[PDB]
């Protein structure tokens, strides 16, 4: 339901009503582009693995030096 | 003849231009089980060499403890570098009730019954030093009766 009364002229008002209709239908039927989910970059995955391996080596060196070769 | 005990073996690092130089520090206590106890730190590139160095240092840094039939003479404190050790004599069936690095010191020293407690830092090197500090802080009744010109009975009577 549109009410076009901007103008003293009925023909101007009729075209304004049709223009409002077209603009509204366009804005309401335009489809939002879908958002595909992104993953972590494989560079970051390798970073995770590398930090993990480095801390692994440090923790292996740390702590308990048992066996004692004695 | 002389009981030896390895308390801890640690891996230390030096970080040179090429990378890390990993070394091993030992920590041992020797003692005749009759009031003579010493500790040796020792450190080398390999663990058995570190242990041998520590044992050879402990054998020559031994002190004398005046203990009363396998226990202490009186409650004693032994602070060294944030490690506060509290030892206290116990009856002849209690056993060594002591934490790590105190247990070895007391066992090689010949204290068979003791109620010990470690406060503050429990770093083994400083705990061993603190235990030995307390054990030499200990006084015998004869030592007290010699300090205060007085009979042993007049003291402990």
């Amino acid at each position: 339901v549109i009410k076009a009364q901007e103008y003293r002229s009925q023909e101007l008002n009729r075209e304004a009503a049709l223009a409002r209709l077209v603009a509204m239908i366009k804005e309401l039927t335009t489809e939002k582009k879908a958002r595909r989910p992104t993953r972590p970059t494989r560079a970051s995955k390798e970073r995770r693995l590398a930090s993990k391996a480095q801390k692994s080596s440090v923790k292996a060196m740390r702590g308990k030096v048992r066996s004692g070769r004695e | 003849e002389l009981q030896e005990k390895l308390i801890a073996v640690n891996r230390v690092s030096k970080t040179v231009k090429g990378g890390r130089i990993f070394s091993f520090t030992a920590l041992t206590v020797v003692g005749d089980g009759n009031g003579r106890v010493g500790f040796g730190y020792g450190k080398a590139r390999e663990v058995p060499a570190a242990i041998q160095k520590a044992m050879e240092k402990a054998r020559r840094n031994m002190i004398n403890v005046a203990l009363n039939n396998g226990t202490l003479q009186h409650p004693v404190k032994g602070v060294h570098t944030g490690s506060r050790v509290f030892m206290q004599p116990a009856s002849e069936g209690t056993g060594i009730i002591a934490g790590g690095a105190m247990r070895a010191v007391l066992e090689v020293a010949g204290v068979h019954n003791v109620l010990a407690k470690a406060y503050g830092s429990t770093n083994p090197i400083n705990v061993v030093r603190a235990t030995i500090d307390g054990l030499e802080n200990m006084n015998s009744p004869e030592m007290v009766a010699a300090k205060r010109g007085k009979s042993v009975e007049e003291i402990l009577g």
